[PDB]
């Protein structure tokens, strides 16, 4: 599993000694997270599960 | 402001440690770096360190000579630069990233406060 | 990474008088570049960020311009207070790195 944007933190101050962290910048091209499950070692899992099933 | 520590002379193979204060908070707010200037030729980057998160990120270079850390209590960085050479002569500077208002850059911005240096000369 | 070569290095010149620095990287930051000015022993003083922005404390003289890989700094009328030298500061990636400098100086 990836997020493959580069996020850029930036703290602001909301009130005394106590910050909130916001996201000031997104550096690049902004690109949809994911993950990635191997389809042959997926479907023969799958395949041990509906055997024993 | 951030003050930092007086200009110090050093042997080849001793280590030094540069101190920098920030006399005014920005700590918990803020991500400070540290640039080392060789005599009349631009900069270096160093380090930088983040301390609401307490995450160090050292350049490749220096990344088995230093440490750095950091003292929440005196609000004070350290730079501890092991293995001296005659060429880490430089001005040691630390700086801190841009603060628009009341909000701070903490991961990547210009520097925008400086300290005044710390002139390390190491002959040999 | 990413280098910084700064074009004209201890370009000469004269107060009252044009003068236009050039920082070119070596791979694309975008607009993410910052000029500093040191004078000798001071630490530097950040003048712009986005390679256009100045700042407070600035005079208008001072100009960003440029994008993408080439960068340029101009300095219209010349005073007697900006002879320093200038280092452009991508922070684009990980680790920002600076020029080398480019000094001004007062030959007339
Ligand atoms: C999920 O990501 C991991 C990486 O953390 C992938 O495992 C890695 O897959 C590569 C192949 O692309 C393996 O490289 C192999 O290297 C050996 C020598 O080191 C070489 O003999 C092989 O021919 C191959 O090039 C790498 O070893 C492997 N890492 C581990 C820890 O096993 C994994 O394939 C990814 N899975 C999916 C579904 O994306
Ligand atoms: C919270 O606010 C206080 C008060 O404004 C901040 O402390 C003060 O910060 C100013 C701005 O840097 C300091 O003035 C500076 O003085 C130096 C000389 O020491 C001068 O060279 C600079 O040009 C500037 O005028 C002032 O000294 C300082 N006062 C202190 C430290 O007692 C404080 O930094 C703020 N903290 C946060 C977290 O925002
Ligand atoms: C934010 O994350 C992005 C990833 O999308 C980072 O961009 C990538 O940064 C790496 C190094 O940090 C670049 O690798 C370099 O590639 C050049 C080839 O041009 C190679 O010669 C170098 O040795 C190095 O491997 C990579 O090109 C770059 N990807 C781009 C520009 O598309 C970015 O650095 C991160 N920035 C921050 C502030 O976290
Ligand atoms: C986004 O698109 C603009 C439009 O041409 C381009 O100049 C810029 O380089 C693009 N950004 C990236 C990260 O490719
Ligand atoms: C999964 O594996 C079974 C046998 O192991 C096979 O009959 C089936 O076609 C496979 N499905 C896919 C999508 O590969
Ligand atoms: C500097 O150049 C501008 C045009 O780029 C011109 O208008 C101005 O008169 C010049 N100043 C001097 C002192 O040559």
């Amino acid at each position: 599993c990836t997020r493959p944007n580069n996020n850029t933190r930036k703290s602001i101050r909301i009130g005394p000694g106590q910050a909130f962290y916001a996201t000031g910048d997104i550096i690049g091209d902004i690109r949809q997270a994911h993950c990635n499950v191997s389809k042959a070692t997926w479907n023969e899992t799958l395949g041990k599960v509906v055997k024993q099933l | 402001q951030l003050v930092q520590s007086g200009a110090e002379m050093k042997t080849s193979g001793s280590s030094v440690r540069v101190s920098c204060k920030d006399s005014g908070g920005f700590f918990p707010y803020a991500g400070f770096r540290w640039v080392r200037q060789a005599p009349g030729q631009g900069f270096e980057w160093m380090g930088g360190v983040i301390p609401a998160d307490g995450t160090k990120h050292y350049a490749p270079k220096f990344q088995a000579r230093m440490k750095m850390t950091v003292v929440e209590s005196s609000r004070t960085l350290y730079m501890e630069l092991r293995s001296l050479t005659s060429t880490d002569t430089a001005t040691y500077f630390c700086a801190r990233l841009q603060c628009a208002g009341f909000s701070c850059e903490m991961d990547s911005g210009p520097f925008d406060l400086w300290g005044q240096g710390t002139q390390v000369t190491v002959p040999s | 990474d990413i280098q910084m070569t700064q074009s004209p290095s201890t370009v000469a010149a004269f107060v009252g008088g044009n003068v236009t620095l050039s920082c070119r990287t070596s791979q694309g930051v975008g607009n993410r570049l910052a000029w500093y000015q040191q004078k000798p022993g001071k630490p530097p003083r950040l003048l712009i960020s986005r390679a256009s922005n100045r700042h407070g404390g600035v005079p208008a003289r001072f100009s960003g311009g440029g994008s993408g890989t080439i960068f340029t700094l101009t300095i219209k009328g010349l005073q007697s207070d900006d002879f320093a030298t200038f280092f452009c500061q991508q922070y684009y990636d990980s680790r920002e790195t600076f020029g080398q400098g480019s000094r001004v100086m007062m030959e007339k």
